[PDB]
DNA sequence: ACCGACGTCTAAGAAACCATTAT
DNA sequence: ACCGACGTCTAAGAAACCATTAT
C-alpha cells in the first residue's frame, strides 16, 4: 500500500498456528450421525468432531458422560500443526476450529450465541440491552446524533422480536486465516424471519458507508473489548479443562492502500 | 492485517457517433448521438404492434410518449432529460399503418383462462402469422400481454418469455414484449430510455460500444440452467461470445454446448470432447468475422470452477501462440469493503460519505482476487457535478464485490479486471449504468434459460438482438 | 538499323490444390480444384440475395445455372466446360433460405425515378440492414440492380458501384453485383466461370496464385483519380500492396495515400512527406504480415513519372540493404511489333500466322523497355494443341505493347519484366487468361475511384475481397 | 540477336546528324501566336518555328513575303548539331524536325498530306487510286489473293469518304531518332470520324500479322520507292532554296533477334 | 527593376460513352 | 474380497417469489 483512499474489509487476522486437541480412541466403530445424536441427548459441555477419530476440546468428564467406560479404549492428544492448510483441506477441521474460535470469543461475555442455516451469529441479549459496553453500538444505530435502540419488537407484529447481531465466519485464503464479521438484524423466533423482512429493509436502508464503519467498530469493541491497541487479543476455550484451545486474534481489521 | 496494495481501474469509456467518447450512456445518446448513426443504419425504425383489441390505446400511448420528450422523476442524480426518439437517435420512428397492426385471436383469452401456457405461446405466434409475408414492411414488432394473463406467465418449468423468444428466433423477426409494468410506472424516464435503446438495438443498429477495445481478443461466457422433472434433472449449459469484427461494427452471439441433440448431462462441468467442440465452433465465428486470422488471446468466464478436464480441453482446443485465460466469477462472497478518505486539511482520516469506488480490485492470493463491479462512480452525476453516484443505493446500503479465481494465466490482474469491467456496460438491454456481472454471463444465462425452455433450437447460432 | 537482342519469358504458372501447376486458370480449376480447398476454407459458400421482389426469379435462376454444368459457346479455343460449382470447387454452393433472402424497399424505385443516386445507395444498405444481424449465417451477398435503375448508375461525379462498395466495406460484408449483362449474354459459361470464381474469392477462398514466388519481395502500385467540381480538381491517390505471407496466404490490399483527411492535391505526384508516410505504412503492413522481418527488395509501380522528392522519399523510407526498383508503366506507345517465323523445311523466312508471343520484351535503351503484356500464348488452346491463342483477336488485330521506364536500378530487365508479367494473372475478378496491366495498378485505380466517390473511409486498410 | 522468331517494329532509323537552318532576326519582338497568324494569312511556301528567333526552312522570298523589310533586322544561318539531343531537349525543334522530314518525304509524290490531332498522316489520293505503284498495297488489303480497293465511299452515309493512310511520327530514344508508321484508315471530312467507327472496325478486323506485314511493306515501298535494298534513301525539302534540309533514312525497319 | 498572367509546343493519362466477343 | 448405497460436512449456484427505486 502506498496512497489513499483506503479500503477497509471485515476480516480479522488469526495469528495462532497450532491447536493441541485430544483424541478419543474407541474400540467399537463410530459414525458422525450417532455421535451428534449422543451429543444432543447428553448435551456435552464441550465441542466434538469426527474426521477419523473422535476429536474434542474440553474436559474428560464430558466424554466419559457421552461415552460409557467400555466404549472408550484410550485417550491421547492430537497436534494440529499447520492449522491453515489443515482447515483448507479438511472440512471437519474447518468447522471444528471455527466453533472453537467462536466459543472462545463469546466466553464470560453477555452476548447470546445463535445459529442460522449452519452459520454462527452473536446476538445481544434483550435483558442486558442498556449495558454500558453497548453505548457505542447504540450511538451508531442512532439518528441525527441521538441514541438508538439496539433491541426491540417488530412493528405490526404479534410476538416477533428483533435484535442487533453480527455474523462470524472462518475463512482460509492463501495459507492465512481470517475471521469475518457482518452486521445483521437477528429475529426471534428464527423460523419467523419471513414476517419482518420489511422491518430489516427499513432499518438497514440508510446504513451507508460512514454508519457501517461505526457499526463495525462498535461490534469489534464489543467482541474483543479493545480497539486500536496496536496488539492482539488472546481468547481461550475452556481454560479450566486439560485439553484447551487458545487463539491469538488481532483487533485491527485487514486493510489495503493504493 | 496488511494486504497487498489495491488498484482502481478507470471507468471504461463508451464510443458514440463520430467516434467520440463519453462515460454516461444516456447523456452520450442525448448529446452526441448513437454510434450506428454514422452509417445511417437503420435509416428508419419501422414499428409493428401485436395486442388484443381491448388494449390498443395502451400501445399507441406508449409509442407516442416514446416519441415525445420526458423528464426524470426518480433517481434524478443519474437520468438526464429524454428528448424523444428522433432527437436522440437522429432517425425517425415510423408508426405502423393499418395493415401493420395485428390482433390476437380471441381463443387466447380462453387458453389463458385454462392456464395452459404452451397453447398461449403457440396461439400468439400463430396470431402473428400475418406479419411474416410483410416482414419487409417493418423491422421490430411489439407484443403486449395484459395483466389478465399473469397466471400463465411463469409456473413450474415453463416461461412464456423464453418460449416466445425461442419460437420467434428462427422466424427472423425481432420482438419487444411489453406488459403493464412499462405502462404503470411512476418514473417515465426509466421506461422511455430503456424501451428506446432496446428498440434501436433490435432495429439492427449499435447504440454504443466500448471505446478502446482490441480486435485480436475474444471473450467467452458459459452458464447453465436447471430443468427438473419426475425422473430427475439435467443441465442446460450454453455459451456466448463478445468480440468486434475487423471492420467497425458489433456482433454478440450465443450458441448451445450440446454437440448433438438428446445428449443428457447431470452436472454443469463439460467433458473434454465437449470443450473441443464448443471452442472449435467459437473459433469458426472468430475466423469468419476476421478473414480467417487467429485470436492472440482468449478469455473464458464461468460461474463454476474449471476441473483439470476442462483446462486440458481449453488448452488443446486452441493453438500454441494464443494464450489461454480461464477465470471463474464468484458472485457472492463473505467480504465487503468500506471507503476511508485521507487527511483533508484540518479534518483527519474518516469514512467517506459514499461507498467504495467501482473499479477497485484487491488481490487476495496468487490466483484469487475480488473486483468491485458495484460501487460509486464519479463524473456521471447530474444534480451535483462534484458528488459521486452509487446506483444500488435504494436497495443495498453497501456494494458487494464479486470474487475472481484464475486457473491459467501469466499476466497480472490488470488486463483481466479491465476486460471484466469494460464488459459490464455493453448490455443494451440495461437502462442503468452497468451490470454486476459481465454481459457474457448474462447472455449465457438468458440463452440457457431459453434453450432449457425449448430444446428444439439447438446448434443454431443466435445474436443478442433476438433475446434482449 | 538493328536493335539490341530481345528476350521472351515463359508464361507464368498458377498454383492449385496440392501444389499443382497449370497455366490455364479455368482448366486448372476444373481439373485440380481451388488452392484453398485443401484447407477447406470456406467449408461451404453461403449465399444471400438483394433484389426487388419482382426480380428474385432472375437471382434464383442464375444460382441454379451456377449449380449446373455449362459448355462454352464463344471463344471456345481457351474456354473450357463448366462442371458445376460443387464439382469444380469441391465445395457446395448453398441456396439461401427464406430468412436469408432480403427485399429492397419500394422507396428505391421512387429514388431511382428521381435520380438521387446517393439516396439509392443509402436505401440499398437500409434494405440490407438485417443481413448485418445475420452475417454469421452466410458468407457472400448477391445484389441485383435492375435495368430500371440505369439512370442512376453513373452520371457526372457519381458511381453507384463505388458508393455501395464503400458503404458496405466497413461492415465486413463482401457483396456481388449482378446486372442484365450477366443474364442476357449468349456465352453462359463466361458468366458462370466469372461469377463462381468471384464468389469463391469473396467467401475467403484463394482460386489460384503464382507457383514460384519469393516471399522476401513486396509490390506496390500507385494510381490516381480525377474529381471534378466548381472550385477546381482534386487528385485522389491510393496505393495497393501485393505480397504473400510466410505460409498459406495471399495479401492483396489497398489503402489511401492521405496522411490526414482534407489534404487536397491538384497534381498526381506526391510530396516527400506523403511518399515517406505511404511507403512506411506499406513497410509496417509487410512487417506485421511477415513476423517482423523486412523485405529484401521492393517494387514500386506508378502510372506517372517519379519526381525527385518521390525518389528521395523512396530511398529514405527503407534501409540500405533493401534494393528499391522504380518502374514506369505506359499504356500508350508509338511502337508495335510484328512476328516473323524462321526458316523451317522448305518454307523461307515469312511472317507467322499468329502475332508476337506474350512475354517478349524489347530493351530500347539503358532505361526504357517495351514489354508485351498482350500476345499469343503456347500450351493453352483447347481445339488445337499446337495452335497459339490470342485473347483480344476480336478487339485488337495486333498486340500493342506497354513501355517501362526505370528511374533507379542496376540490374537487368529480366526480374522486373517477370514480376510485371506474373502480376497480370492473379486478378480473380476477370475470367480471361491475363490483364494488360499488373493487378496492383488496377486495384489502385478501383480503390481510387472508391475513395474519390466516398472520402469518409480513409486510413483503413482493406482487402481485395470487398472491392472485386 | 541469336535466333528466331523475329520481332519487326515500325521504326525507321535516321542517319543524318546535322541540320543547317536559317535565322530570321526581328527588330521588334514577336510571339508564336502572331507568327502562326501570319503563316495562316500569307500561306508561305516554307516552314517556320520560333524558339528564341524565327527559325525557317525555305526561301528568302517567302519570309520577305511574311515579314516587311522594316521588321527584319538580319538573316543568318543556324547549325543544329547533334539533332537527336536538341530534339529531345527542345520541343519546338522536335516539331520542326518532324515537319521537315515529312515535307521531304511527301515531295513530288502522289500522296495527300493531312494532319489530325497533332499527328501527321499520309493519305492515298482518291483520283490517283489506280496508279501502278499502289498495286502492292491493293494486294495487301484484299482477301484470298483478290485485288482490293484502296479508297471508296463509306457504307450508309451521305457524303462520307474513306481512304487508307499511314501515320508518320518522330520519336527520340537514347540518342537515336526513329520514324514511326501506323496504318490507319483516313476519313474525310476529319470532324466526322465518329460516324464511320464501325466501318473502320470492320475493315481492320482480320488484319492479322500476315496482312499487317504486307501493308507495312507496301507502305514502305510507296513512301521510299525501294524495300530492303540494304541502303539509305535520301530525301530533301525545298532543294532549290538556299536553306534546305536533307535526310538519310533507311528503308529496312528496325528489327530484333535473340 | 522583379516574379505573376497567359500564349505556343511536347508526353501521358483520365473521364462520360461506344462497341465487339478470340484466324 | 473389491466397489456400490447412505450419513456427515464445506462452497456455491439456481427449480422459485417478494420488494423498492439511488444521501
Ligand atoms: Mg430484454
Ligand atoms: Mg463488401
Amino acid at each position: 500500500g502506498k496512497s489513499f483512499p483506503a479500503l477497509r474489509t471485515n476480516a480479522l487476522p488469526v495469528v495462532t498456528q497450532s491447536i493441541r486437541c485430544g483424541v478419543v480412541t474407541l474400540a467399537s466403530p463410530i459414525t458422525f450421525s450417532e455421535l451428534k445424536e449422543r451429543i444432543s441427548q447428553k448435551s456435552p459441555k464441550a465441542l466434538l468432531t469426527y474426521t477419523e477419530k473422535v476429536l474434542f476440546l474440553g474436559g474428560e468428564p464430558e466424554i466419559r458422560k457421552i461415552f460409557s467406560n467400555d466404549e472408550i479404549n484410550s485417550i491421547g492428544q492430537y497436534y494440529i500443526d499447520e492449522i491453515a492448510q489443515s482447515v483448507a483441506a479438511s472440512t471437519f477441521l474447518k468447522s471444528f476450529v471455527e466453533e472453537a474460535i467462536l466459543t472462545a470469543l463469546l466466553r464470560e461475555k453477555p452476548i447470546l450465541h445463535r445459529v442460522r442455516h449452519r452459520t454462527h451469529y452473536a446476538v445481544i441479549p434483550n435483558a442486558s440491552a442498556k449495558d454500558d459496553r453497548f453505548l457505542d453500538l447504540r450511538k451508531a444505530v442512532g439518528f441525527k446524533g441521538d441514541l438508538g435502540y439496539i433491541t426491540g419488537n417488530v412493528t405490526n407484529a404479534k410476538e416477533l422480536s428483533w435484535a442487533e447481531a453480527v455474523s462470524i465466519r472462518l475463512e482460509e485464503r492463501g495459507g492465512k486465516l481470517w475471521i469475518m464479521l457482518k452486521p445483521e438484524i437477528w429475529i426471534k423466533p428464527l423460523d419467523r424471519r419471513e414476517e419482518a423482512t420489511d422491518f430489516i429493509r427499513s432499518r438497514r436502508r440508510y446504513r451507508f458507508n460512514q454508519c457501517s464503519y461505526q457499526i463495525l467498530d462498535a461490534w469489534i469493541k464489543i467482541l474483543f473489548g479493545s480497539i486500536g491497541g496496536g496488539g492482539t487479543v488472546n481468547i481461550s476455550c475452556f481454560p479450566d479443562a486439560e485439553f484447551k484451545a487458545e487463539f491469538e486474534i488481532g483487533t485491527r481489521t485487514a486493510f489495503s492502500l493504493g | 492485517s496488511q494486504l497487498a496494495a489495491h488498484s482502481t481501474i478507470p471507468e471504461p469509456l463508451l464510443l458514440f457517433k463520430d467516434n467520440r467518447t463519453d462515460t454516461h450512456p444516456l447523456r452520450g445518446l442525448s448529446q452526441y448521438g448513437p454510434y450506428s448513426a454514422c452509417f445511417n443504419l437503420p435509416g428508419q425504425v419501422r414499428l409493428a404492434y401485436l395486442a388484443p383489441t381491448e388494449h390498443m390505446r395502451k400501445l399507441d400511448a406508449i409509442v407516442r410518449e416514446l416519441q415525445n420528450p420526458a423528464t426524470p422523476k426518480e433517481a434524478t442524480n443519474y437520468y438526464v432529460e429524454y428528448g424523444g426518439f428522433e432527437k436522440v437517435f437522429k432517425v425517425p420512428l415510423v408508426m405502423p399503418q393499418e395493415h401493420l397492426r395485428c390482433l390476437a385471436l380471441d381463443e387466447c383469452h380462453g387458453v389463458a383462462a385454462n392456464g395452459n401456457g404452451l397453447a398461449l405461446a403457440d396461439k400468439i405466434v400463430q396470431s402473428m402469422s400475418g406479419l411474416f409475408r410483410q416482414k419487409h414492411a417493418f423491422d421490430v414488432l411489439l407484443v403486449y400481454l395484459p395483466a389478465s394473463w399473469k397466471k400463465c406467465f411463469e409456473y413450474d418449468g415453463f416461461d412464456l418469455h423464453d418460449r416466445i423468444k425461442a419460437k420467434v428466433a428462427p422466424l427472423n423477426l425481432p420482438i419487444q414484449i411489453i406488459n403493464d409494468t412499462a405502462l404503470t410506472r411512476q418514473c417515465r424516464a426509466n421506461v422511455m430510455w430503456g424501451v428506446s435503446v432496446a428498440l434501436y438495438a433490435k432495429a439492427g443498429g449499435i447504440p454504443w460500444k466500448l471505446a478502446d477495445w482490441d480486435k485480436d481478443e475474444a471473450y467467452i461466457g458459459l452458464s447453465y440452467a436447471i430443468k427438473k422433472n419426475a425422473e430427475g434433472q439435467e443441465y442446460t449449459t450454453c455459451c456466448s461470445q463478445v468480440f468486434d469484427p475487423d471492420g467497425t461494427g458489433f456482433e454478440f452471439v450465443a450458441y448451445d454446448t450440446r454437440e448433438f441433440i438428446t445428449d443428457r448431462k447431470g452436472n454443469p462441468y463439460l467433458s473434454y470432447q465437449e470443450m473441443q467442440s464448443v471452442l472449435s465452433k467459437s473459433l469458426h465465428l472468430y475466423q469468419s468475422s476476421h478473414n480467417g486470422r487467429m485470436p492472440r488471446k482468449i478469455f473464458i468466464h464461468k460461474t463454476t470452477h474449471f476441473t483439470e478436464d476442462e483446462i486440458q480441453g481449453a488448452f488443446d482446443s486452441f493453438s500454441s501462440s494464443t494464450e489461454i485465460e480461464l477465470v471463474q466469477i464468484i458472485q457472492s462472497t463473505n467480504w465487503y469493503g468500506l471507503k476511508v478518505d485521507g487527511k483533508k486539511g484540518d479534518k483527519p482520516v474518516a469514512p467517506a460519505s459514499y461507498p467504495v469506488d467501482r473499479g477497485l480490485y484487491q488481490p487476495l492470493t496468487e490466483s484469487e482476487c475480488l473486483l468491485w463491479t458495484q460501487g460509486s462512480v464519479m463524473g456521471v452525476n447530474q444534480q451535483n457535478p462534484g458528488q459521486p453516484v452509487f446506483k444500488e443505493a435504494a436497495l443495498t446500503p453497501l456494494p458487494n464485490p464479486i470474487m475472481l479465481r484464475r486457473f491459467s494465466g501469466n499476466g497480472g490482474w490488470h488486463a483481466t479486471c479491465s476486460s471484466i469491467l469494460a464488459l459490464t456496460k455493453v448490455d443494451w438491454n440495461n437502462n442503468t449504468l452497468y451490470k454486476k456481472l459481465p454481459v457474457t454471463l448474462v447472455y449465457s444465462q438468458v440463452f440457457a434459460d431459453v434453450v432449457k425452455q425449448t430444446p428444439e433450437i439447438v446448434n443454431e447460432i443466435y445474436d443478442y438482438r433476438f433475446f434482449m
